[PDB]
This record gives structure tokens, sequence and C-alpha cells, in this order.
């Protein structure tokens, strides 16, 4: 067995992998090259054959096609966000409350 | 009306009108 | 004072429904060959090669 | 084995106006209810492309391919078949040839030799080729189906990769707007730099479709594409023809409002 490697696509590379999904759960995720993290759920956005994934207003990844069961699925990065401390002051008391 | 307003705030209210969620979802909160 | 974040807790991977192998059945499980003053060549191409 | 003849009567083709043809979907993402301005090769409006006639007289010139085609067939009975592609369009380099059997596409890429003015023979016999020699790219595929057929196509090539996009329509192109969907890719990488047409000519009280095919050159323009909120693009604008449209454009919206804009 030779191997003829050129200027070219390289039609030949090999096999690929898989693994069973997750839904609704914050998990880093891969799709033939789209590779990003979020959350899994089922979509009700309406493709048409020829188009892979989906994208935004803000220009950004937001819905894929599995490429085993030709479904859609949406992402949302898993939450996020700041955190507040509420305190009387400490020459009154120690107890403080948590806002997120 | 629940809202307890008057006829013209309606109005107001009605007349003065999702990128919400893609400018919160690149790090930005309101 | 600070932010949180939650942490993904799974790596996933997915791609297409693999078929198409390459014909090396025809290669190697041949009913017969050629002798070595008439050895055989065979071109491979657009196909996954198990 | 082909005759040449000394009885084609020479007369320039006709030319017409494309108004609001040669929209195509530039990559493979999905927007929705979205204005998108875009910058690709596109066919630009109202523009004067070539019109060809065929039935005596006798039609299939040979063209330059300078950056892409627009190829658009006003057909009935499918007389139109085939493509060839190539440089020198000889055996001194590889060529392409694009057939369209009666059950299936090839797509043939490899050395040939063709007549000055090659011809196919219901299909009883097959000879537009001489010689085929070592041929690097094969490909098998299903066949691509007043006058009431429309059939138009779209052929680019760059970066090694050769790409072609087509649709059909049942009915001096008529007006509206249509979208012209990928069709194939292939990784050929070939120089291409003149292109030639084929059509079925049987022999034959009898009765022979004529058919007419228009020829359009491709451009580098910027462009702002409306998608629907199934994802279809319904309309598009040019922003370098009058200065409304660059206005619409600079606005990033269809309908201007009164006033005054720099
Ligand atoms: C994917 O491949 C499997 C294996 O043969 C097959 O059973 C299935 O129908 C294919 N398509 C899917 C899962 O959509
Ligand atoms: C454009 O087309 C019109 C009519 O089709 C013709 O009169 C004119 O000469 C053309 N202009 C060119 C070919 O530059
Ligand atoms: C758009 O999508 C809606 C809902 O899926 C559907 O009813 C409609 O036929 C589609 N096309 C147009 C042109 O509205």
């Amino acid at each position: 067995l030779s191997f003829e490697l050129l200027h070219a696509p390289a039609t030949v590379c090999g096999p690929k992998k898989s693994t069973n999904l997750v839904k609704n759960k914050c998990v880093n995720f891969n799709f033939n090259g789209l590779k990003g993290t979020g959350v899994l759920t089922e979509s009700n956005k309406k493709f048409l054959p020829f188009q892979q994934f989906g994208r935004d207003i803000a220009d950004t990844t937001d819905a894929v096609r599995d490429p085993q069961t030709l479904e859609i699925l949406d992402i949302t990065p898993c939450s996020f966000g700041g955190v507040s401390v509420i305190t009387p002051g400490t020459n009154t008391s120690n107890q403080v409350a948590v806002l997120y | 009306k629940p809202s307890k307003r008057s006829p013209i705030e309606d109005l107001l209210f009605n007349k003065v009108t999702d990128l919400i969620c893609a400018q919160k979802f690149k790090g930005l909160t309101v | 004072t600070s932010n949180f974040r939650v942490q993904p807790t799974e790596s996933i991977v997915r791609f297409p429904n693999i078929t198409n192998l390459c014909p090396f059945d025809e290669v190697f499980n041949a009913t017969r060959f050629a002798s070595v003053y008439a050895w055989n060549r065979k071109r491979i191409s657009n196909c996954v090669a198990d | 084995q082909c005759v040449n003849l000394t009885t084609r009567t020479q007369l320039p083709p006709a030319y017409t106006n494309s108004f609001t043809r040669g929209v195509y979907y530039p990559d493979k993402v999905f927007r929705s209810s979205v204005l998108h301005s875009t910058q690709d090769l596109f066919l630009p409006f109202f523009s004067n492309v070539t019109w060809f006639h065929v039935i005596k007289r006798f039609d299939n010139p040979v063209l330059p391919f300078n950056d892409g085609v627009y190829f658009a067939s006003i057909e009935k009975s499918n007389i139109i078949r085939g493509w060839i592609f190539g440089t020198t369009l000889d055996s001194k380099t590889q060529s392409l040839l694009i057939v369209n059997n009666a059950t299936n596409v090839v797509i043939k890429v490899c050395e040939f030799q063709f007549c000055n003015d090659p011809f196919l023979d219901m299909e009883s016999e097959f000879r537009v080729y001489s010689s085929a020699n070592n041929c690097t790219f094969e490909y098998v595929s299903q066949p691509f189906l007043n006058f009431k057929n429309l059939r138009e196509f779209v052929f680019k090539n760059i970066d090694g990769y050769f790409k072609i996009y087509s649709k059909h329509t049942p009915i001096d192109l008529p007006q509206g707007f249509s979208a012209l969907e990928p069709l194939v890719d292939l990784p050929i990488g070939i120089n291409i730099t003149r292109f030639q047409t084929l059509l079925a000519l049987h022999r034959s009280g009898w009765t022979a479709g004529a058919a007419a095919y228009y020829v359009g050159y491709l451009q580098p323009r910027t462009f702002l594409l409306k998608y629907n909120e199934n994802g279809t693009i319904t309309d598009a604008v040019d922003c370098a023809l009058d200065p409304l449209s660059e206005t619409k454009c600079t606005l990033k919206s269809f309908t201007v409002e009164k006033g005054i804009y720099q």
C-alpha cells in the first residue's frame, strides 16, 4: 500500500468517531468543525435540506443539525452573571446576604 | 384596567416601542 | 464583588453516518492474483478506508 | 469522424438584459428574517447578456470563462444535455465533461479529443470524443431534471473547487425573483479558460423543438439580501447601480424615509 500525497484536498483521510449526545445539560460539544459550549435542546426551527447550522442577528452560531438523525438542535451558553453582597455595617453585625 | 393608568398614559405607553438575548449572551447585562 | 459561571461536565463528539468503505476486499480477498511480471495496481480515492 | 461543412451562415447573436436574475445562496448558513450584506461574485442587475437560439442555423460558438458563468435555457423536450470545460480542449491537457445520461449524470476529467464542431447524434449513438486517456476523477449522480421549461445554472471555479448551482422553473426572460440553491461541488483544480455546450439533435413530418440559451458573466459585487422567517432569500439589492440603492444599503434597510443622507 503506497500513499500518493499531493496539493489536493486529500479525499482519503480516515474514519471519525461518535458518542451518544446529551440534552438540557451544560456540556462542551463538537460538530464536524463547529466546536463550542452550551446547552443542547430540541429546536422548533424548520431548516431546509442543504442548510447545516444557523446564525442569529449577533452573527454567532445558534442552531446546529445532528449529522446522524437529521434533526435540529439549539445551543445556549451555560448561565453566568455577577454577584452582589448586601450587608449592614460591620460595626453592627456580621450577617450578609447574597444576590445573584 | 389592572395597570391603574389613565386613558392618556396608555397611549404614551403603547406608542413607544430578540436582540436582547443575543447581546446578553455575549457578556453584557441590563 | 465578583462573577459566577457554570462549567461543563462532559465532552461530546458527532460526525456523519460513516459508510462507503474503500474496496479493500477486491484487493486482499480477490479470487486470483496475477504473476510478478503482471503485478496488479489499484487506485483508491473518495472513500473512507477502514 | 466528423464532416466539415462550408454552408454556415455568419450572424452575430442577440443581446438581452438580465433584470433580477442570478441570485444564489453564498454559503451553507441559516438566517431568518434578517437583512444581510455580503460581498461575492454576483451578476449585476439590468446587465447585457448574450442570446443564442438553436432550431440550418447552428449556434455552438466558443466563448471565454473569465470568472464565472450564468447559463439560462428556455426549452421544451430536453434538447440541451451537457457541457465541456477546459483551456485548449485537446489531448495536450485535461478537460472536464458533464453529460446527462438518460438515467444519470456523468462528470469526467481527463485527456480528450473532440471535433472542431462536436455534436451528439431517444439516444442510440454516443460519439463526441475519440480518445480517453487516464482519468483522474469520475463522478456519477442522478439526472438534473411558447416554451414551458426554464433552467438556470451558475458555474464557478476558485481555490481548486468547481461549483454548480441550479434551478428549474415551469412557466426575453421574465421578471420576478428566483434563488439558485447550491447543487454540486467538485475538487478538480483545473486552469479553465473556455467552455462548450451540448444539445441533442436526431435525424428524422419531422418536428424538432427549438431552444434558446442566454450567457452572462459574473463580477465581484456587494449585495444586500433579505431572509424571511423560513430562510428563503426573497429579495436582494445591488448597491453600485443607482443612488437610491446605495442609500438603501448605507441605511441597511429597504425603505428610505424623507430626508437628506450622506
Ligand atoms: C445511520 O446508520 C445506521 C447504521 O446502518 C442506520 O441503521 C440508520 O438508519 C442510519 N440513519 C440514521 C440513524 O438516521
Ligand atoms: C446593451 O443591450 C442593448 C439592447 O439589448 C444594446 O442596444 C446595447 O448596444 C448593448 N450595449 C452593449 C452591448 O454594450
Ligand atoms: C414560512 O413558514 C411558515 C411556518 O413554518 C409556513 O406556514 C409558510 O408556508 C412558509 N413560507 C412562507 C412564504 O411564508
